């Protein structure tokens, strides 16, 4: 089918189906003639739709058939395509014949007629026009030197070169009115190709050629037109040197004329003789050299498609194989463009490709194989291919090279100026060329500074327009003002250096950063001496915006007042939408950009009656396949992307929206990745390119602009393609935020009034504090001296302390409610809000310190401030609060006294009130209450997370779902939660995203909130994907591309400094609405308080030990301190402490003190000092430390138990063992020796047989796996040498007391997945079936973080809910509850099954860790054991035991004079054997 | 396997490449004009080895530029002289050779303009219907 | 290992070659509006940004040479770069020839830092009146068509001219017998490689490279007259690679000589 009529080759499988079934469907086959045909969008038919009346272009330009194809004569799709294509050639050439005919009569004439000429221009396309204008001039031309063929004659040429002058004139005379801007760009291209014809005829005139064969006329292009052939085709060829080209004939529309610049013209020589030899060039070049524009207008001259590939790093092979396969059908030529950055086998495979096609090119001199398909291959195809600095070495031979180092710019200016219409075009190219180099060269360097060539082409084309503008308000005020009117006497005495520097000014200021500005004026005066431009202020806009700041309670001013530069911004930005359709707002989070667009944009909804609307889209939370469209791989449907279905509604206008000002921002970070799309729109010829093969025209009403707050990922090509402002923090001033925070306070309330003035008094009472350099700016300016545990925004310290103070607010209105009778007066309501402030002041600025600069900005402020304080000598103001009442009172009177139960002792349920927890309580509540996010970063333990699941639980109306993130999370998870724990309803407003139960706000709370990654170009999808919703209240729902309104959803995180291994910082733009509260490890009095309430709950158990809770938390607690502050985490990485550890004691003193009915005091202290050595004693590693623990305990027991016998409670071998005895005793060493070699024999008999010795190591070792094999969540990280016997000891150890030992089998395709089923069995297994599990797990069998992530959650919470989810989670919940069945438990509900197979779990488990000397995280949720390494009388018990059945007894030995003593123990007279041992 | 320095084995290797028949053709001249093209050729390639003098950088002024060079030598004497055995020298198109040698081949992998204007000096020297006389210095004062 | 003395030795040598430290240009509102001031505060800058990072480095490595610090990955590839003998990536931030090794480019890296502190020191003598009349190295600075540039707009913002209408002409003189005109700048260490250049004459010779005393750049009006035939435009490449285009000069050859003579024996002016 596609063999007949190659033309429609193009299209892929897709639109051929699509063509076939709706052949008889034309009015859908616009699509294609948009994909193949080449200014073509549409076929003009009748109301029929039944013959194809004529052809019409993208802009609106049309032709009209002189004999119109009828569609019904020939039913057959490719018979009536291939008339419509024929009689469009057809047509093109007797146009363009008689418009040739037309131009003659305008040729050789004294003067033409404005009016002639500009109808001439109407009649007729710019292609045809300025083809028309080519083949006069060259006809002419080759008469004359016809004429001269002689000799030594006169010269016509001057009559020539005269007549293209005075077209020239009346073409500069013509645009210099207003015209309609498709006759702008016709006259625009007739312009630069007569100026080119001009040039090239005055350097003939120079070189007084005489001859019609001389080389230097024949290089330059000629065309010839033979009207009288019969072959449309063969009418007009285009000879240039020795080469000659048949024109395409292909209608071409209206595009971008390019400038004829010698550069340009060496390039089409080069490509011309290079097309005759059958090979195509090979361009290559510096960046931004007008290479592909070359390509572009070379063929365009020749009535050609080119279709310039961007060949990025993330390019597509099978629709590049399409569309390369289409192009060698259909002739149409192919261009590259950044070929070099191709990847390495892509670059092969593309060479590889091109290498065929290239072959098949020269054997023309016919098909060739392509995708496992034969294709033909027109004799007009050609290929090129753009570089920057070599070719393939498969290619050099086939491709001729050329140099596009540099462009001229100082004639593409000078011919563009000449073109826009202004006079005296030499002097300003010259000018502002230079200009442009020295603001690329002396200007300081910046990531989204850009001078180059389009740059410049921009700053023209506005200047042009300014021109024009200036001279229709000079007629206007004429008109009004007299009634002379002249346009070219306006023109005279109009300033021009004036206007280009308000051009230049209007678009570089902008985009200058702070320090710059006066460099430009600088650089101006150099250039431009003398001449200087005043800014134009737009009064009416100026005004608007006043009364839309009024309207939304932010402040505005007018030059040195404040706000100023912000409204300059703003009217700059006004400015940059006026001159360009691609916007991008760049500056750091916080200096208004958002609220600058939004301003802007509704004063110019008051101002010009166009109600505005706007699209916020953020890239990076959306997969890029959904974020421009899904094309099936399969099935090859096409579903519409997000920014495609945002740009497909505009175009269709169904609600009017065309007349509307639609303004597309995405908000969010830019990478190149997917602006490689947009690339095609933020251009010249704005068309959105899709996968599908579908192009949409961009409106002149859509603004494309990129909220981003910095550059540095950005490539240049992006920079350069659209206009830029810069946003410095200076912008927005401190002040401007707090009078945008008082105006919001006194005008809208925090319930949706006696609050509202509640309200106005409060502002009165803290407006002295809020003044420019009031208490809070100093208090703010000092704080960002001081440290912070994540990086400091100046907008997320103002919020926080704005949201705080709405609390007080709400406490002064909740506190007037209570009391009716009497509502609180003037003078205690200024009391309250001046502690209020101070205390805000303090837990906002440095809420996320450590203790030490948190007492730096206490003392500060004490310093600085005049506000009543408390008059404590070293208590800081933090401890401190402030009651209803206005008065300073301690937190520690909140602090309640509460007596946990016995059964519940460390628990992960309980949660002990101190006054860290209730601190944080207190600010946790405030930001729930204003729905604020917050994060809560602390050192690993802490207490971070029972404290906010607790919190939470506490208010009942909030639901708690926890998120447990991994390294490799993704949005994804979030949606997945969202259908689990919510659903969409539709309202009037929009879709809703509101959870299912009623009267409920969910928290998504994120354990851990910076652990996902971020790309390659520094961006992490989840944090942007949480910010999106935290700013804009909602997000887009992917399965249809619609807004989608959160309801009843908020958002709560903890995390871990970003200094941890494994964690990534936050970005500024999310941080900026989280405030961050530091949990610090908890005091020495909080500690004493928590597990004195742990140790009196668990001594209830013996009476006769009451009186000792106390001491005995004590001395625990100051062991724990010493500890702490000793065994420093510089020494080792794994040498970190927690209350985690004192949770294990506790826990472990009670596990062994539960069995035992009745215990003197005696044995409570050995108890304590062999848990005390446990935990904190063998996760060392040289001697000295252990000597000093033992030491330290020795002390410690002494001091706070002085009534006691050291050598029955502290007798050196602390060895409990519950292998002899029922309960957990201690025992002699020998009997323990004894039984475990007893133990060995039965597991050489029953498991696996390998000898194994025992030496002193391994019964100390043995005991310490015995004792947490013993404990609940007993987990075990085994830290030594390989083969020391990790694996082997605890093999022994769990088939010993009965747990089941289990291993993974690890190989190299062992990805993730398997891990999770893995898990899944292993947890089905110990809390399903009540079996104890033995989890040896090695470093080795770790191969990802994300294992490590899913085990320290195993770890922290005793399960991770991420297994078992839908079909999985009903079968385990159906385990469950047959298991608890069995054991004599009827539970129902989920939750309920769900908690006991928890605590199941976490009472049977363990897993055991064994690495080979990091995440500190990890080491604080496992006990540490140091294997090390064996001893010297480690390894000579081994060769002793092994090497005793060999009989090395040789009474001939002689002691030594001196024996080697490596042994330390060696017995003085060495024997045979233990001489060889040693 | 590299090949001999010397102008004079790049002539022969040059010269070997060439068909018989394509040389001796219908214009007599012609032969004397590829052995200028040769000439240039190797005078251009040796230049090369002394990159930091001869030129700015190690150009890749291979074998295709010869043949290129030399299908537009063919392709121009055919069309200036149509089946004539002997053409004056003033009649050979020398412009057109010049400047297809400055700007598309040999000159389409110069970038800096100083090699292009080298390029021309070579060109405008060698390439001349002075060229044809017994006189004619293809270099001076070589030793 | 006997590779970590011959670092550590290495690193000290160089430390101790390398000056201490380099003093920026105190900002003034009249020195801003100087163009020259502008210019040569940007290289003080860069040399001193540029300095300190070396000196930073020099002593990292020789704190990991006595054994108290540890080996980073910047610092692992810094010292494998250094034993191999290659020019670091970090430091070289100026153009620098391909094949010039660590030793030649600290040797130039002390040369040019010596230079800047020269400047600096007259300019904080006097200021830009002073600066305007200081003798440079096109060699010696970073990027030395900025200083043509920076040359060009003093003359320019002095006479109230416009730039596009300037023209650069080249006075060769001898260090002790050369004026100090208003738009004359001196320049030192430029190499004629080539040809000979007497009284402003070039001439045709068989040295490999003429050390030109003092080279005058002056910035006249443009005569908008044809330049004549004995005229010759001459590269001025930044290094013997010629792998950089500083600017052009136009020199006037002697009597019987050829232009195209000049230009196939590749004459051309080097910086360094
Ligand atoms: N003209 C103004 N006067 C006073 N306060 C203002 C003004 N414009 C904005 N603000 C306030 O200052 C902050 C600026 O917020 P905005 O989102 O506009 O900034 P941004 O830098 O664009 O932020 P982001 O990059 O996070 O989107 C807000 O708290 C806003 O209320
Ligand atoms: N208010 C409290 N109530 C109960 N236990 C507490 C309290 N404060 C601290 N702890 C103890 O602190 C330790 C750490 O608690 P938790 O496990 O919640 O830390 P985390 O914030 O999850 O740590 P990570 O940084 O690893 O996420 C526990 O052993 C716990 O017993
Ligand atoms: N001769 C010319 N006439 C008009 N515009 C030109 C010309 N040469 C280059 N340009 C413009 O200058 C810029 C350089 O083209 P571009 O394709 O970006 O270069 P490169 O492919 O080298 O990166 C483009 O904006 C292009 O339109
Ligand atoms: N106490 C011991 N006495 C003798 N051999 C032992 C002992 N412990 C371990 N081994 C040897 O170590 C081997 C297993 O080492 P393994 O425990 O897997 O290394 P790792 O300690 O790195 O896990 C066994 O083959 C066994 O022979
Ligand atoms: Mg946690």
């Amino acid at each position: 089918e596609r063999s007949s009529f190659p033309r429609f080759y193009f299209v892929g499988d897709e639109d051929l189906l699509e063509i076939i079934g709706n052949s008889k469907n034309v009015a859908k086959l616009q699509k294609h003639f948009k994909k193949m045909f080449a200014g073509v969008s549409s076929i003009i038919l009748n109301e029929d739709n039944s013959v194809v009346l004529g052809i019409s272009s993208r802009e609106g330009e049309e032709v009209m058939f002189k004999t119109p194809v009828s569609i019904t004569e020939h039913p057959k799709i490719n018979e009536w395509l291939t008339l419509v294509e024929k009689e469009m050639r057809v047509t093109l050439a007797k146009l363009l014949a008689e418009s040739v005919t037309e131009v003659e009569i305008f040729g050789k004439a004294t003067s033409i007629d404005p009016n002639t000429y500009i109808t001439w221009i109407d009649k007729y396309q710019a292609q045809l026009v300025v083809l028309s204008a080519q083949i006069a001039w060259s006809e002419n031309v080759e008469t004359a030197l016809s004429s001269m063929g002689g000799g030594g004659d006169a010269a016509p040429l001057h009559s020539v070169l005269s007549n293209v002058e005075v077209t020239l004139n009346v073409l500069a005379d013509s645009v210099l009115m207003e015209q309609p801007p498709l006759r702008r760009r016709k006259l625009e291209h007739l312009i630069t190709e007569l100026v080119h014809q001009r040039d090239v005829t005055r350097s003939l005139i120079k070189s007084k050629i005489d001859n019609a064969k001389s080389f230097e006329w024949l290089s330059q292009m000629r065309f010839y037109f033979d009207p009288k052939q019969t072959d449309v085709l063969q009418q007009l060829s285009i000879q240039m040197a020795n080469a000659k080209f048949n024109y395409g004939f292909e209608y071409l529309g209206v595009q971008d004329k390019l400038v004829q610049t010698p550069l340009t013209d060496r390039c089409y020589l080069t490509m011309t003789q290079a097309l005759e030899a059958r090979l195509g060039g090979s361009p290559f070049g510096p960046a931004g050299t007008g290479k592909t524009e070359s390509v572009k207008a070379l063929g365009h001259q020749l009535g050609r498609f080119v279709l310039v590939f961007n060949c990025d790093e993330t390019f597509d092979f099978q629709a590049m194989g399409r569309i390369f396969v289409g192009l060698c059908q259909v002739g149409a030529w192919g261009c590259f463009d950044e070929f070099n950055r191709l990847e390495e086998r892509m670059l092969s495979a593309v060479s590889q490709q091109v290498q065929c096609i290239q072959e098949a090119l020269r054997e023309h001199s016919i098909t060739c194989e392509l995708l496992n398909k034969q294709v033909k291959v027109s004799p007009d195809m050609a290929i090129f291919i753009t570089m920057n600095p070599n070719l393939p070495d498969n290619l050099k031979k086939l491709f001729r090279s050329l140099a596009m180092t540099k462009p001229d710019r100082q004639l593409i200016a000078q011919v563009m100026l000449y073109s826009q219409g202004f006079r005296t075009a030499e002097v300003l190219a010259n000018k502002i060329v230079p200009f442009f180099k020295l603001c690329d060269e002396q200007l300081s360097s910046q990531s989204h500074y850009d001078f180059g060539l389009r740059a410049l082409k921009s700053v023209l084309v506005s200047a042009g327009n300014v021109k024009r503008e200036r001279i229709q308000k000079i007629k206007r005020e004429k008109e009004e003002r007299g009634e002379a009117v002249d346009e070219g006497e306006i023109a005279e005495n109009l300033p021009e250096q004036e206007i280009l520097i308000q051009s230049v000014c209007e678009t570089m200021v902008p985009k200058l950063v702070a320090e710059d500005i006066p460099l430009l004026f600088s650089l101006l005066s150099d250039v431009f001496p003398g001449v200087q431009y005043h800014r134009g202020e737009m009064t009416a806009l100026r005004e608007e915006l006043k009364k839309v700041c009024q309207e939304m309670y932010l402040t505005y001013g007018d030059g040195e007042e404040v706000g100023g530069m912000w409204v300059e911004k703003v009217l700059q930005l006004y400015q940059i939408t006026q001159i360009n359709h691609g916007l991008m707002m760049v500056g750091p989070s916080g200096s208004g950009k958002s609220m600058a667009w939004r301003v802007l944009l509704k004063a110019l909804e008051r101002l010009e009656g166009v109600e505005g609307v706007a699209h916020i889209i953020d890239p990076k939370a959306i997969s890029k396949d959904h974020l421009y469209g899904t094309l099936d791989p399969n099935t090859r449907e096409w579903t519409d992307g997000l920014f495609t279905h945002v740009l497909r509604k505009i175009i269709d206008s169904v609600r009017g929206e065309l007349q509307k000002r639609q303004w597309i921002v995405f908000d969010g970070d830019v990478d190149p990745e997917w602006v490689e799309n947009l690339n095609s729109v933020l251009d010249d010829n704005k068309l959105l390119t899709l996968p599908n093969g579908e192009r949409l025209s961009l409106p002149p009403n859509v603004r494309i602009m990129f909220e981003v707050q910095d550059l540095k990922y950005a490539t240049l090509a992006t920079v350069s393609r659209c206009g830029m402002v810069w946003f410095s923090e200076d912008v927005l001033s401190t002040d401007m935020i707090f009078n945008n925070f008082l105006a919001r306070l006194r005008s809208i309330p925090l319930d949706e009034s006696p609050m509202l003035q509640i309200q106005r008094d409060a502002a009165t009472i803290m407006q002295p504090y809020f003044t420019s350099n009031g208490l809070v700016t100093k208090a703010l300016e000092h704080a960002f001296q001081l440290e912070h545990i994540m990086d400091l925004t100046r907008l997320r310290c103002l919020g926080s302390l704005f949201s705080m103070l709405h609390q007080a607010c709400r406490n002064v209105a909740q506190y007037n409610a209570n009391h009716p009778d009497f509502p609180m007066q003037i003078e205690q309501l200024e009391r309250y809000i001046q502690r209020y402030l101070v205390y805000a002041i303090l837990w906002s600025l440095s809420g996320d310190s450590r203790l030490k600069m948190r007492a730096e900005l206490g003392e500060y402020i004490r310093r600085i401030t005049t506000v009543p304080l408390p008059t404590a000598p070293n208590i800081p103001i933090i401890d401190y609060e402030v009651s209803i009442s206005g008065e300073w009172s301690p937190w520690q009177a909140k602090v309640p006294q509460i007596e946990v139960e016995t059964h519940k002792v460390a628990a992960p349920d309980v949660v002990v009130p101190t006054l860290d927890t209730v601190r944080h309580e207190a600010l946790l509540y405030t930001w729930l209450a204003e729905h604020k996010p917050l994060v809560l970063c602390g050192p690993p333990g802490s207490g971070k997370t029972m404290t906010l699941f607790s919190a939470l639980r506490a208010l009942p109306d909030m639901e708690v779902v926890g998120l447990n993130f991994s390294s490799a999370t993704t949005p994804e998870l979030l949606l997945k939660t969202f259908d689990h724990y919510c659903e969409y309803r539709r309202t009037p407003n929009g879709v809703v995203l509101a959870p299912v139960q009623l009267g409920k706000w969910l928290v998504l709370f994120c354990d851990e909130i910076n652990l996902p990654d971020m790309d390659k170009y520094g961006t992490q999808r989840v944090i942007s994907f949480i910010r999106q919703m935290v700013e804009h209240g909602g997000f887009y729902r992917t399965s249809d591309q619609t807004w989608v309104k959160l309801e009843r959803i908020q958002f709560v995180g903890a995390c871990n400094p970003p200094t941890d291994p494994g964690r990534k910082p936050l970005s500024h733009r999310f941080l900026r609405h989280v405030p961050v509260v530091y949990v610090d490890y908890p005091g020495p009095a909080s500690l004493t308080q928590i597990y004195g309430t742990f140790n009196r709950a668990m001594l209830r158990l013996i009476p006769s030990l009451r009186t000792y809770a106390e001491p005995l938390t004590a001395a625990m607690v100051e062991f724990y301190t010493m500890s702490q502050e000793r065994f420093t985490q510089d020494t080792q990485p794994h040498y970190i402490y927690s209350p985690r550890e004192m949770t294990r004691w506790v826990r472990g003193i009670f596990e062994a003190l539960r069995p035992l009915e009745t215990l003197p005091v005696e044995g409570l202290i050995r108890i304590w000092a062999h848990e005390a050595l446990r935990l904190f004693q063998d996760r060392l590693v040289e001697d000295e430390e252990r000597r000093w623990t033992d030491e330290n305990i020795d002390t410690v027991a002494l001091k706070h138990f002085p009534n006691i016998d050291r050598e029955k409670a502290m007798s050196r071998p602390i060895l409990y063992s519950n292998w002899l005895s029922k309960d957990y005793i201690p025992v002699d060493q020998e009997e323990l020796r004894d039984y475990v070699k007893a133990r060995l024999k039965v597991f050489y008999e029953e498991e696996l047989d390998v000898p194994l010795v025992l030496f002193n190591e391994v019964l100390d070792h043995v005991l310490r796996i015995d004792r947490i094999f013993r404990q609940p969540q007993g987990h075990l990280l085994l830290i030594g040498v390989s083969g020391a016997g990790k694996t082997t000891l605890s093999r022994f150890v769990a088939w010993m007391n009965g747990l089941s030992v289990y291993q993974i089998k690890v190989h190299r395709k062992y990805t993730g997945e398997d891990f999770d089923e893995d898990l899944r069995t292993v947890l089905r297994r110990s809390g399903c079936k009540n079996e104890k599990i033995a989890f040896i797990m090695d470093e080795s069998n770790v191969l990802d973080s994300g294992f490590l992530e899913r085990m320290n959650t195993l770890l922290a919470n005793g399960e991770v809910p991420g297994l078992f989810e839908g079909d999985e989670y009903a079968t385990l919940m159906t385990q469950c509850k047959e298991g608890a069945q069995k054991e004599g438990l009827m539970l129902d509900s989920h939750e309920e099954l769900y908690k006991w197979f928890t605590s199941q779990v976490i009472r049977n488990l363990h897993v055991v860790f064994t690495m080979n000397p990091t995440s500190p995280a990890l080491f604080n949720r496992c006990v540490l054991n140091w294997f090390g390494d064996w001893s010297t009388e480690a390894l000579y018990q081994v060769g002793k035991e092994f090497t005793s059945k060999m009989d090395l007894e040789k009474p001939n030995y002689i002691v030594p004079d001196y024996m080697p003593v490596v042994y330390d123990k060696l017995p003085q007279p060495p024997s045979h054997r233990e001489a060889i041992v040693n | 396997f590299e090949p001999p320095p010397g102008v004079k084995a790049n002539m022969l290797r040059t010269f070997s490449s060439i068909p018989v028949s394509r040389i001796c053709k219908s214009p007599n001249e012609r032969a004397r004009l590829y052995f200028l093209l040769a000439w240039f050729h190797a005078i251009i390639q040796e230049r090369l080895r002394y990159a930091p003098l001869g030129w700015s950088k190690k150009y890749e002024f291979g074998e295709s530029d010869l043949r290129s060079a030399c299908d537009t030598v063919d392709t121009w004497l055919d069309d200036t002289a149509k089946g004539r055995q002997n053409i004056s020298p003033d009649k050979i198109p020398w412009s057109a050779l010049k400047t297809l040698m400055a700007q598309s081949i040999y000159g389409g992998r110069v970038d800096n303009e100083f090699d292009q204007r080298l390029l021309n000096t070579f060109l405008e020297r060698l390439f001349t219907t002075r060229s044809f006389d017994s006189e004619f210095k293809l270099a001076c004062k070589v030793d | 290992p006997a590779w970590m003395r011959t670092l550590h030795t290495t690193a000290s040598n160089w430390l101790h070659l390398i000056p201490q430290t380099l003093s920026h240009l105190k900002r003034t509102v009249e020195n801003i509006k100087d163009p020259l001031f502008r210019f040569f505060e940007r290289e003080v800058k860069m040399g001193a940004k540029l300095l300190q990072d070396v000196r930073q480095d020099l002593a990292d490595v020789v704190q990991v040479c006595e054994g108290k610090k540890k080996q980073t990955n910047y610092l692992r590839t810094l010292i494998n770069e250094l034993v191999k003998g290659i020019l670091p990536r970090s430091w070289s931030h100026y153009t620098v020839p391909a094949g010039m090794t660590v030793i030649q480019w600290v040797s130039d890296f002390s040369e040019r830092i010596k230079q800047l502190q020269n400047i600096s020191l007259a300019a904080a003598s006097g200021g830009a009146k002073e600066l305007k009349n200081i003798h440079v190295c096109l060699g010696g600075l970073f990027v030395p068509e900025a200083y043509i540039t920076a040359t060009r707009q003093y003359v320019a913002q002095a006479n109230s001219w416009s730039l596009e209408e300037l023209c650069l002409e080249v006075n060769v003189t001898t260090s002790q017998g050369a004026t100090l005109d208003a738009c004359s700048f001196g320049v030192t260490g430029l190499k004629l490689q080539g040809a000979t250049c007497n009284n402003n004459k070039l001439s045709l010779s068989n040295a490999i490279s003429t050390a030109l005393p003092l080279t005058q750049l002056r910035w006249v009006k443009q005569t908008n007259t044809e330049k004549k035939a004995s005229v010759v435009t001459l590269p001025v490449y930044l290094n013997f690679t010629r792998a950089d285009l500083i600017f052009t000069v136009d020199f006037e050859i002697a009597t019987k000589e050829d232009p195209r003579s000049f230009y196939e024996r590749g004459v051309a002016v080097l910086c360094t």
